[PDB]
RNA sequence: AUAUAUACAAAAUCGAGAGGA
């Protein structure tokens, strides 16, 4: 899911940036630091909307830098267990379907794909299908799926999907 | 284990590997195939790059299980002159495609039939079952059929249905079919109107205006009777845009009148400048797709994947033409309404369904054509490597080296058989060079090697060859490419074979081996998909599908290995050559290693070809497939004649005048023209049963010289080859006018600048302006590097004009 | 420990404000507007791209006001911000599909009340 | 138509005594 939350940070400002235009630098450093990263506590950090408060900048004794504590708000995308989201398959294997719920990558083991479907590598586009092909998931298809499990890897979240219950799968 | 039956079954190895297993044909299934294979594998593509023949071949492939080489070298008369080896490979490539299509067409047949049942239980299918599915000539139109179905009947599966996205079904909830029917002219019909480009079906007026019909259907999801008109238009739109006939005509239209627009993204305006590949099309406008050159779109699309460029395919109008159909004339004012609704319905169809899907379709088609070109090129390049004969076994000496600044030269004397005999390391200066030269001549005197080959790494190959020349005259010497040998060296196998040697000796052994017989060495060092792909076949190689590309490359190998044929014995006694057998048709890696096995195990040499099934357990079909292609230096075994033709060949031998007969013929062809092709052919109508004229023509040829090698004879590289080899960049890569960082060395009247390419750069005197005038230091200090622009080349001497003037730089 | 189906979250996503994929959409091209202009700025990350494309692919409302209205409509009824966003992002069709997709709506409303809720969603759902 | 090098900190503890300011 996508959210909008408030967060915490302290930046060290080298003395070259003391001078006019220094609060902009505190901004630009908050930008360049927090954005683009992913953290398991909050999930994918899409972007920072609006900062709130630049604290009092304490010169650190010795060593010059000033430490400004900052308050800010940002968008984050955080999946949760038992959630259902749309996902797009990018590639199909005999093991399962690799999908993405946006920036995050999700996987649906063969076991989690219903029993009717079989994997057909022989297809001109590889796909999972029923024998009659009444339902066929392949590349680029949108699907719904329950996020049954999520895991952290190098601050990167990837989910575990399931197509078990009613109203999931091929959209 | 799969390998066990594959080694054990009676079909050629490469037949079991294929995803769609090969099942026999019917001769009506086969004719329909062959028609399809013709049309699709021999219709003009969208970018600028007999059926009975295909029939016969497919018959061979799918019913008798002859592999493309056996068809090509032993059923020529069936398929020649109109199918060649590459053609047959293409035919078997497309037979897979046929089968996929047949299998999906079947599946859809059942699905449709089930739905017909269910409908009978309770629009409907009448001919569209027949008309559409049976007439699906392509996977594309199959999706049209399929999605078309899913629109209407997809709702009903007899888990839950997983509601759709397109909100057609929300409309279909509220009877919006009522309106859509009440727009005139059912979508089948409209597609027909397009198909004929004139209003074959008139429309149906109604005795009301749209709004009044809307009051009927405006309920809940749609209040506000305009909203129901929207739903109605949208309904009409999907129905239009899913209709296969509409799709056919519009797919065609895109094929024919498709333009390509390109602009650069923020990221692209900056970093696409005159040396980036995309420079030529950073801005395109109305480029018609018919003009995209061989690999050009592959580049375009890559450049888009790099995000530095943004593209779109369209026609521009077409909408204007189209709207003339679903239309009416009289100006009632209660039809200008319906006409207006009708029009904007078609807008929505085209504008948000068809144009988009057709653009993706075309892009994929183009892109994939481009891919294919690139594969084709890589194949062509490898063909060229492999199609070069051995030199005129031979003791070859092979010299390799490196940057050489404090690094020595090793040379390796590699026997005729290909096994390395002995090696020599060849490391104020002038006396050092002199001593080396002396020991070289000592080596060359001692062990007279037929051919001395010198790697190509850089200019130094030139000096190296010339010193060796200077030596030998007092027996050839040849520059030789070094690209495969680099690969050998780096590979783990070279370690395996020579634990002791240093790596550059490993190049030395390679470069000697390759000169001796390039096919063998390629096959040995291109042992796995990764290995082969390390070679640089085409600059874009990296982007085409690994599977397809490996296929083409392996097929090239298969081709030549069969022409060359393989001597099993030598592959035994000198285990270097074992790699070949994999490519012999009828065999494979599994089957091949097996054959080598049994032969090893038994500790016997293949005295004969019938010794194969006799002494090994290979089944009839493989012996037929392969046996042709196994030299055995029973004299007819060492010849391309198949064992099934030994009788004909002996007969011809008698008709020359039978051990004396054959050996006389082999000693000389007493009368080549003793034979009468027509007469042998005529008899073959009752003894042999076929128009086997060409087969005879070949057998005569083969009686001339047992396994005459058909590779082209070696030629030392043309100076263009020398250039692009030692410098290692292409005629394209010396873009005259390229900008290059060069290093200045010293005014020998000129300004001698050394390129990183190992190329001398002569800024000319005109820019220099000093021949008898003061030295040009004031323009530039000696020592440093500058970057300038080429304005002429001297490949035959490795010199390139350059430019001072930033006027030239601009 | 966190469970959407059982309506369980860690304490941080309690005062968190949810979004609808279309809200995220419009904001992400808002940020494209900021990025494309104002040169000498870092290009947006491939993560930003993936989320952009995704939410673009599934933004069921293409008009700011419509999104707002959707939201507001979901506000006036006692609903959790989670279910708020799940309903609006998934756009379920029938009440029973909602329950399957958002079990946390178990027993909350009546299926018919909910149904005309869903219908209100759908009727506000903008054509594109 | 030429031109040779690159490794890293070695040296302890306890006790006594004698001195220095």
């Amino acid at each position: 899911m996508f959210y909008h939350i408030s967060l915490e940070h302290e930046i060290l400002l080298h003395p070259r940036y003391f001078g006019p235009n220094l609060l902009n630098t505190v901004k630009q450093k908050l930008f360049t630091e927090v954005e683009g990263t992913c953290t398991g506590k909050y999930g994918f950090v899409i972007a920072v909307t609006t900062i709130d408060n630049i604290g009092a900048g304490v010169i650190q004794p010795g060593r010059g830098f000033v430490l400004y504590p900052v308050k800010y708000k940002a968008i984050v995308f955080r999946p949760f267990k038992g959630e259902v989201v749309d996902a797009v398959v990018t590639q199909v294997n005999k093991v399962g379907l690799f999908t993405e719920i946006g920036p995050m990558s999700c996987f649906i083991s063969r076991h989690s794909i219903p029993s009717e479907m079989e994997f057909d590598p022989n297809s001109n586009p590889p796909c999972y299908k029923t024998m009659d092909e009444d339902i066929v998931i392949q590349q680029d298809d949108e699907i719904r799926l329950k996020i049954v499990g999520t895991r952290v890897d190098k601050n990167d979240i990837f989910a575990i999907g399931s197509l078990m219950d009613d109203y999931l799968g091929l959209v | 284990d799969q390998d066990n039956e594959i080694r054990a079954t009676d079909l050629p190895e490469r037949f079991q590997l294929r995803s769609i297993p090969v099942k026999g044909a019917e001769d009506d299934e086969l004719e329909e195939e062959a028609d399809w294979i013709y049309r699709n594998a021999f219709a003009t593509p969208t970018i600028s790059l007999t059926i009975q023949k295909i029939k016969e071949a497919l018959g061979f492939m799918r019913n008798q299980h002859f592999e493309v080489p056996f068809i090509a070298f032993y059923r020529k008369e069936y398929v020649e002159p109109e199918l060649h080896i590459n053609d047959l490979w293409r035919v078997w490539q497309w037979d897979e495609k046929w089968t996929q299509l047949r299998i999906r067409k079947e599946n859809l047949t059942r699905l449709f039939e089930k739905m017909q049942a269910y409908q009978y239980e309770q629009r409907a299918l009448d001919t569209t079952d027949m008309e559409r599915l049976k007439d699906v000539q392509s996977m594309d139109e199959l999706k049209d059929v399929y999605n078309h179905f899913l629109l209407y009947y997809g709702r009903d599966i007899p888990l839950k249905q997983a509601s759709r996205r397109d909100m057609y079904t929300i409309c279909q909830s509220a009877g919006l079919d009522g309106l859509a029917k009440k727009f005139g002219l059912t979508p089948e019909q409209f597609g027909e109107n397009l198909r004929d480009s004139y209003q074959r079906h008139e429309t149906e007026q109604f005795p009301a205006e749209p709004l009044e019909l809307a009051k009927d259907y405006v309920c809940s999801q749609f209040p506000t009777p305009e909203a129901v008109l929207e739903g109605a238009r949208y309904m009409v739109a999907l129905q239009i845009a899913r209709e296969p006939l509409v799709r056919q005509v519009l797919r065609q239209t895109f094929q024919e009148r498709a333009k390509l627009n390109i602009t650069p993204t923020k990221k692209g305006r900056k970093d696409v400048d005159e040396a980036h590949y995309a420079y030529s099309f950073k801005y395109l406008k109305n480029k018609p797709v018919k003009e995209l050159r061989d690999d050009q779109f592959l580049k375009i699309c890559l450049a888009e994947d790099e995000g530095l460029l943004t593209t779109d395919i369209s026609i521009d109008t077409y909408f204007e033409e189209i709207k003339q159909f679903y239309y009416r004339d009289e100006f009632s004012h209660q039809v200008q309404e319906w006409n207006r609704q009708r029009t904007m319905a078609i807008e929505r169809a085209l504008q948000q369904f068809l144009y988009v899907q057709m653009a993706k379709e075309l892009k994929n088609k183009l892109l994939a054509e481009a891919k294919e070109y690139v594969i084709k090129a890589c194949s062509r390049k490898l063909y060229n490597w492999l199609r070069v004969a051995p030199y005129r076994g031979i003791r070859v000496l092979g010299i390799a080296f490196s940057s050489a600044r404090d690094h020595p030269v090793f040379c390796a004397l590699v026997n005729g058989e290909g096994e390395v005999t002995d090696f020599l390391r060849l490391p104020e200066e002038r006396e050092k060079k002199a001593q080396d030269i002396e020991t070289l001549k000592k080596f060359l005197l001692n062990k007279k090697p037929h051919v001395v080959t010198v790697a190509g790494e850089n200019r130094d190959a030139q000096m190296l060859i010339e010193d060796v020349k200077r030596i030998v005259h007092e027996i050839g010497v040849e520059l030789v490419d070094n690209e495969l040998a680099i690969l050998y060296m780096n590979s783990k196998k070279s370690e395996a074979e020579f634990r002791d040697y240093p790596p550059v000796l490993r190049q030395a052994v390679s470069l000697a081996r390759r000169i001796q017989d390039p096919l063998i060495e390629f096959a040995q060092v291109c042992s796995s998909d990764e290995d082969i792909l390390c070679l640089k076949f085409h600059p874009l190689q990296e982007h085409v599908v690994k599977e397809e590309l490996l296929n083409a490359l392996y097929c090239e190998f298969i081709n030549r290995v069969n022409e060359v044929g393989v001597d099993v014995n030598r592959a035994i006694a000198h285990p270097y050559s074992q790699a070949l057998i994999q490519y012999v048709c009828g065999l494979g890696p599994r089957k091949g290693t097996h054959l080598l096995k049994i032969l090893k195990q038994n500790n016997t040499r293949l005295e004969s070809r019938t010794q194969l099934v006799t002494m090994c357990h290979m089944g009839p079909k493989v012996f037929m497939n392969c046996a042709g292609f196994l030299k055995i230096d029973e004299v007819l075994d060492g010849s391309r004649v198949h064992p099934e033709t030994y009788e004909w060949a002996r007969k011809m031998a008698v008709d020359a005048l039978p051990a004396g007969a054959l050996e006389e013929i082999l000693e000389n062809p007493e009368r080549l023209k003793d034979l009468d092709l027509d007469a042998f052919a005529e008899e073959l109508e009752r003894q042999g049963y076929g128009d086997k004229h060409i087969t005879l023509y070949d057998i005569r040829a083969e009686l001339s010289c047992r396994y005459k090698d058909l590779r082209t004879a070696y030629r030392s590289p043309n100076t263009e080859e020398i250039f692009n080899m030692l410098t290692k960049e292409t005629p394209e890569t010396f873009y005259i006018g390229k900008l290059i960082i060069c290093n200045v060395t010293g005014i020998a009247i000129g300004v001698k600048t050394r390129l990183d390419n190992g190329v001398t750069g002569f800024i000319p005197t005109k820019f220099l302006s000093d021949k008898v005038v003061k030295r040009p230091e004031e323009r530039v200090k000696v020592g440093m590097t500058v970057h300038c622009r080429i304005m002429k080349i001297d490949i035959e001497k490795f010199s390139a004009d350059l430019t001072c003037r930033t006027s030239d730089l601009m | 420990e966190e469970d959407a189906s059982q309506l369980i979250f860690p304490k941080e996503f309690e005062t968190a404000e949810t979004l609808l994929n279309s809200e995220v959409h419009m904001l992400l091209e808002h940020r494209k507007q900021q990025n494309e202009s104002a040169e000498d700025e870092q290009e947006l990350s491939e993560v930003f791209m993936k989320t952009l494309n995704y939410t673009a692919r599934f933004s069921r409302f293409k008009n700011r006001e419509t999104i707002a209205s959707v939201r507001s409509l979901l506000l006036q009824k006692k609903l959790h911000k989670f279910e708020l966003a799940c309903l609006a992002n998934l756009c379920p069709e029938t009440a029973e599909e909602s329950k399957a997709l958002i079990p946390s709506l178990e027993g909350r409303f009546e299926d018919e009340e909910l149904q005309q809720i869903l219908d209100d969603i759908q009727t506000k759902r903008s054509f594109q």
